[PDB]
């Protein structure tokens, strides 16, 4: 024993050695399990009102805890079934007006309310199931096309189909390998861009959600497609609100209701056509 | 980085735990419990041999079962830790998913989960 005991002793410094530095791993591994977490029913029973008549009174929001704030008294009303859109510069807060819409940024004062409805006795589940949302970065994760269009996977195949119908993609669809079955790839080069923004409108219209939110759906097209793609979700989108955000003039001259950003604040109007004229063209046209 | 062992060694439970520090220490009990029995059966020879056999049949079934044991115990914790970081990444917030890098986060399910079920067992 005396005479093997060298080959243990330098077998388990060795072995020590080797095990602070992968014992490493499962302690990162545990410093990030203890990040924060979201705390994710009287309104829940009654099935959300087709009516987008909202508001949003006093509205302030910060990104961070006791950071300087992205609004200040942002107070604004939507009536039902009306178009709304929002217009304003880099940084001027309308992703960030979107994010607050969805309960994204947690450091929000004030009060938003969607039919009398608010984020203070609603879980997170229950919270996104009532609005959609089409970003400006479109994406079309691996899968079946069953798969990207619904990956709930409720939805019949008649459904499907005619949202692929009324998405102007249903030609394309059917000349795949299979019929909405073939094997996507995580962006590549199996759909173009504007491919992929139908996409995005075929899923906002399975959501059903009778509220939508347009965030930036022009950029990175070409205006020989955007202006079709507008044109067919306007021909498409005659109820459920919905409420735009981009820097085109057209799209913000199409909206009814909209939103000067200013600085740190923001400024409504009602109608178009009275504030695209009554600054003499200085605030509203030109920069639009 | 005794505390990473502590939260290891409680992801298993006190039943895996304890079967494997028992089983270890037995093992190795039975293993200077034979080499001692080895010295005095030098100098009823075949009492001597037949508890020596009998000695060695206990040392393999206990080695087998602290073996056995050690790969289970790893195989409970890693599926036990990559479930749990999987769930408290998915109720993470937005704010720290802008902030904190895709890389560390993809990074860690990449390389330090097939630590945790590939070197640590062993």
């Amino acid at each position: 024993y005396a005479l093997m005991v060298s080959n243990y002793l330098n077998w388990m410094v060795r072995n020590l050695a080797d095990m602070e530095i992968q014992l490493g791993a499962v302690k990162r591994i545990h410093a990030l399990l203890k990040t924060e977490a979201e705390s994710y029913p009287s309104l829940i029973p009654k099935n959300w009102p087709d009516q987008g008549k909202i508001q949003i009174q006093n509205l302030s929001v910060r990104y961070d805890s006791s950071l300087k704030p992205v609004l200040k008294h942002v107070n604004a009303l939507i009536s039902p079934g009306q178009k709304i859109g929002i217009c304003g510069r880099t940084g001027s807060g309308k992703s960030s007006f979107s994010l607050a819409f969805f309960r994204m940024v947690d450091m929000f004062e004030g009060r938003i309310i969607i039919d009398g409805i608010d984020i203070a006795k609603l879980p997170l589940h229950t919270l996104r199931s009532r609005l959609s949302i089409i970003l400006q970065d479109p994406v079309l994760f691996s899968g079946t096309i069953r798969f990207n269009l619904d990956p709930e996977k409720k939805c019949s195949d008649s459904t499907l189909w005619e949202a692929l119908e009324i998405a102007q993609l249903k030609l394309v669809v059917k000349a795949l390998p299979g019929g909405l079955d073939a094997i996507i790839t995580e962006g590549g080069e199996n759909f173009s861009q504007g491919q992929r923004q139908l996409f995005c409108l075929a899923r906002a219209f399975v959501r059903k959600t009778s509220i939508f939110i347009m965030d930036e759906a022009t950029a990175s097209i070409d205006m020989a497609t955007e202006n079709i793609l507008q044109k067919v979700v306007m021909t498409a989108f005659a109820d459920r609100t919905v409420v735009t955000i981009a820097h085109r003039v057209h799209t913000i001259l199409s909206a009814d209701l909209v939103m000067v950003l200013k600085r740190g604040a923001i400024l409504e109007f009602d109608k178009p056509e009275t504030l695209l004229s009554q600054k003499d063209s200085v605030f509203a046209s030109f920069v639009r | 980085p005794w505390r990473a062992c502590t939260k290891y060694l409680s992801s298993a439970g006190i039943l895996l735990l304890s079967l494997l520090v028992f089983s270890q220490l037995l093992k190795h009990m039975v293993l200077v419990a034979i080499d001692y029995w080895l010295a005095k059966w030098t100098d009823d020879q075949s009492v001597y041999a037949m508890v020596f056999t009998l000695l060695c049949s206990l040392g393999i079934v206990l080695c087998l079962v602290t073996s056995v044991t050690v790969e289970w115990t790893g195989l409970k914790v890693a599926k036990r830790l990559h479930r749990s970081l999987l769930n408290r990444i998915i109720l993470a917030p937005m704010r720290f998913f802008e902030t904190t890098p895709l890389g560390s986060i993809l990074n860690r399910f990449s390389s330090d989960c097939n630590t945790i079920d590939q070197h640590i067992p062993s």
